């Protein structure tokens, strides 16, 4: 179950709700699936 | 606010609602069946079967003679319920009307609902029966209900 | 006015050889110049759009909507297509892999309105879009667990560098 | 009142794309199981209705022809026999008037 | 050994099937009739040793396939997925039907192969017996005692069963090779004779669900699937395992279900 | 009867030979054959008629047909000969047929690729007589050969809907 879940998740990693909630299309074509690696 | 209020509002007031109401029991006597929005059909059912009732009363009662007349326009029903449907129900206390779904009306996609008098002359609905006895939650409930009755 | 849909029933894709998937039965089909506005179509097109062909039709019968007769006629109609000309066996095995509502050719009238001013009303029209693809709808999203989140979180951890130096 | 500035496609979208303005994914839906034609709980069957709707239909047509005019309704229970107060149809009775 | 066992027995009903395939050559058509209350009347030109009564189930629609359970073909119950040998008529049967017994045995049947196979895993099976559904369980026989624990952990394991959903795997064979097969458990083979005795032809009756192998009368249920509700109430002494189980299309609801646990426990 | 329609045949065309014309014939069809295989309708129509040609090339559309040909047995016959003016003549064939008919997505619908199967054949020519030529008109189905090949796919026959 989700809110729950996503409290749990913050309880284990420290951090806010925030991240947790899944980001929306337009944003992940924009993210790099092949990234310059280096290194 | 309408708290325990009967009665929905159907015409353009009351005397209309009525008027709408006594047209669709008119249909009933003569017809002895109904396509109709559901929301009025419920309506025209509660006051069936009081009509009915009334009808049962007797010919010779002038107060019932008076309802019948006022809720049959059409005059001969008149007679029809004094000397059909009130000696088919008899034996009955209030089991008349059996109202049920349509799909929906095509053009305003309205709910819609059958109205019979109960028995009546007309072929049958293609009712909701429940699911036969041999089936196999119902024959475990069968065994558990022996198995009880063998107990007691 | 051009007509792409149409058309892509005509391609002839190369034969297979013996160790090879099967590749399954793909059927495009349209209706153009509905009578509907296509906002209204996409929403039956998006309740449509995951669905087995007998489940979207289930769904149609009952949904009380103008459109809706329309789109069942639409994949009524795809499904004869891909018994007789397109070779497809079980018409069971057919789900709808996609649908859209494109905007057909609109006519422009007067409205009159009141003082002596007028709008423009314009009298819409749509294509309907349909494409079968023959084998079973496929799985949908399952929702991401917990655990798979951790992992994600802790994958992002590791991914990072020291940025500028070096 | 008058809007102030042009909505976004992207807010249009997200506004009008919510799963509150979607079109619900029903499960009335059960085989008519005379018929098979497919029907809704809660619901009598179209098809399976619109047989018996027809017979009714072809019946009050009978009933009309007997009484010449408006104005009747007599004092008599009515029955509809087939080929062997009535109503004379025709035809072999079917497989649910009984 | 338990670990070669289950794969050799595995090994041969894959080289009886193989077998099987061979005799017919290169897709014979035969044109099988629906008898049937809806959608009449129609024929399926189907090839014969390969296709089902689950693929003219899919020829007519999907909802056929969800609901079909048992396929009366020249009045004799076949399954969903065993194959449909020359012209004949067809009919479906749900649970829901006005004589759904025939139905309730295969289920039934169907459920106690679950049952046997939950077993074999869980830690030699005698038989399935022959039990009506007034008698308010399906139970096996087991030569080898369980806790409150125990009965869980084998319900889980069913559950598990149902949910990695199974088609099972039908095959008619002959008398010799069913025994080669379980010429390990002596029971079996008793029983396998018996079966053999009582028909003309040998004609055995092995059915399989993935791994598992066993013999039984009767037809089965296309997939465990079909079986929602699914439970192992108790065992009472050879060990006869009992359970109770109701399937997707007739769900019991908790009260109902409690009762009707409490009434296979007995 | 057949003798007087030769002789008309040959005072129309004129120089005319039936010793040899089954073999070609026979060549004629192979061709026709190849086309279909490679789709050139532009080749077609020097062979085949105006009625035989849609009747072979319809059915046969959006689809890949890989046909090969393999020792005739028999030698090529020839029957009964007839005939505006639009000639007619009639052709026995026995030979050796692959056949394998491959749908728009690839599959396979009719029969095996490798495999060859012996087939009986009654092939109708006929011919214009200014630049007519010899070209094929009908199939006559008869004897009763054993059925055909059977198809691959299940097959589900509606009933009368009410
Ligand atoms: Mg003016
Ligand atoms: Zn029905």
């Amino acid at each position: 179950e989700e809110g729950p879940m996503i409290e749990q998740l913050s309880k284990m990693f420290f951090t806010t709700k925030h991240r947790w909630y899944p980001h929306g299309r337009y944003h992940r074509c924009r993210k790099n699936l092949n990234p310059p690696k280096d290194r | 606010i309408s708290h325990g209020r009967v009665f929905r509002r159907m015409g353009l007031g009351p005397e209309s609602r009525i008027h709408l109401l006594r047209n669709l029991l008119t249909g009933l006597v003569r017809h002895e069946r109904i396509e109709a929005p559901w929301a009025r059909v419920d309506e025209m059912r509660g006051y069936a079967e009081k009509l009915i009732d009334y009808g049962k009363l007797g010919d010779t009662n002038e107060r019932a003679m008076r309802m019948a007349d006022f809720w049959l326009t059409e005059k001969d029903l008149i007679p029809k319920l004094f000397q059909v449907l009130a000696p088919r129900y008899k034996d009955q206390t209030g089991g008349y009307t059996r109202m049920l779904q349509i799909p929906n009306r095509s053009l305003d996609r309205a709910k819609m609902a059958v109205i019979e008098y109960k028995g009546n002359c007309l072929p049958p609905l293609p009712l909701p029966r429940r699911d036969s006895h041999l089936t196999l939650l119902n024959q475990l409930l069968q065994g558990l209900r022996q198995d009880l009755r063998q107990s007691q | 006015i051009s007509r792409k849909w149409e058309k892509k029933n005509k391609i002839v894709y190369p034969p297979q050889l013996p160790g090879e998937p099967r590749r399954p039965a793909e059927i495009y089909h349209c209706r153009r110049q509905i009578k509907y506005s296509k906002d209204k179509m996409w929403y039956l097109a998006k309740l449509i759009r995951g669905m087995s062909i007998d489940q979207a039709l289930a769904q149609l019968e009952f949904n009380d909507k103008k459109g809706a007769k329309i789109i069942k006629e639409v994949l009524l109609e795809a499904q004869d297509m891909a018994v007789r000309d397109h070779n497809v066996e079980f018409r069971s095995n057919l789900y709808i892999a996609e649908s859209t509502s494109g905007r057909g050719q609109c006519l422009k009238r007067i409205r009159y309105h009141g003082r002596g001013r007028f709008g423009i009303m314009e009298k819409v029209y749509c294509h309907y879009f349909v494409k079968l693809v023959e084998g079973p709808p496929p799985p949908p999203e399952p929702p991401k667990t917990a655990v798979a989140h951790a992992k994600e979180y802790i994958q992002q951890l590791r991914s990072r560098t020291i940025v500028h130096t070096l | 009142a008058a809007p102030k500035n042009r909505r976004t496609i992207e807010v249009n979208r997200c506004r009008r794309r919510n799963p509150q303005k979607l079109i619900k994914v029903k499960n009335n839906i059960d085989v008519c199981p005379e018929c098979g034609h497919l029907k809704q709980k809660h619901v009598l069957c179209a098809y399976c209705y619109e047989k018996v709707c027809k017979e009714t239909a072809e019946i009050r047509r009978q009933i009309g022809k007997q009484e010449g005019g408006p104005f009747k309704a007599p004092t008599i229970e009515t029955v509809v026999l087939y080929t062997g107060r009535i109503i004379e149809r025709d035809r072999k009775r079917p497989s649910w008037f009984t | 050994s338990p670990t070669e066992l289950t794969e050799m027995r595995n090994d041969l009903f894959n080289k009886e099937k193989a077998r099987q395939l061979s005799l017919t050559p290169r897709t014979e058509k035969i044109e099988v009739k629906h008898v049937g209350k809806t959608d009449p009347g129609t024929v399926f030109v189907m090839n014969k040793n390969i296709s089902t009564p689950y693929s003219c189930a899919m020829h007519l629609s999907e909802w056929y396939c969800r609901k079909s359970i048992l396929a009366l073909v020249d009045g004799q119950p076949w399954d969903m997925y065993k194959p449909l040998t020359k012209s004949c008529e067809i009919k479906f049967l749900t649970f829901k039907d006005c004589d759904p017994g025939e139905v309730n045995k295969a289920y039934w049947r169907s459920c106690a192969m679950m049952m046997g196979c939950v077993i074999e895993r869980a830690f030699n099976l005698v038989r399935a017996p022959e039990v009506p559904v007034i008698s308010g369980a399906f139970c096996y026989d087991v030569v080898l005692m369980p806790t409150k624990e125990n009965l869980r952990s084998f319900t889980k394991d069913a559950h598990a069963l149902i949910y990695k959903d199974l088609p099972f795997e039908t095959l008619e064979v002959e008398a010799k090779v069913a025994l080669e097969i379980f010429q390990h458990s002596k029971y079996k083979v008793d029983f396998i004779e018996e079966k053999a005795s009582q028909n003309p032809e040998r004609i055995v009756k092995l059915h399989r669900i993935g791994d598992f192998i066993d013999v039984s009368e009767g037809p089965l249920i296309p997939r465990t699937s079909i079986c929602f509700q699914y439970e192992v109430s108790a065992v009472h002494n050879i060990r006869r395992f009992q359970g109770v189980s109701l399937p997707v299309h007739l769900r019991a609801h908790f009260t109902i279900w409690d009762k009707l646990l409490e009434r296979s426990r007995k | 009867a057949s003798q007087v329609s030769i002789r008309r045949i040959k005072d129309y065309d004129a120089n005319f030979k039936i010793k040899d014309f089954p073999e070609k014939a026979k060549d004629i069809f192979i061709e026709a054959h190849l086309c279909l295989n490679n789709s050139d309708h532009d080749r077609l129509h020097t062979l085949v008629t105006e009625h035989c040609f849609p009747d072979m090339t319809w059915d046969i559309k959006y689809k890949t047909v890989r046909w090969s040909f393999v020792e005739s047995l028999e030698p090529s016959h020839v029957v009964q000969v007839r005939c505006n003016v639009y000639g007619q003549i009639t052709v026995r064939m026995h030979t050796r047929q692959t056949l394998a008919i491959y749908d728009r997505f690839g599959r396979l619908m009719y029969g095996q690729e490798d495999v060859p199967k012996d087939v009986l054949e009654y092939v109708v020519f006929e011919k214009q007589l200014p630049y007519g030529s010899w070209r094929m008109h009908t199939k006559i189905v008869p004897p009763w050969a054993p059925p055909k090949q059977p198809i691959l796919k299940t097959v589900m026959i509606p009933g009368p809907q009410l």
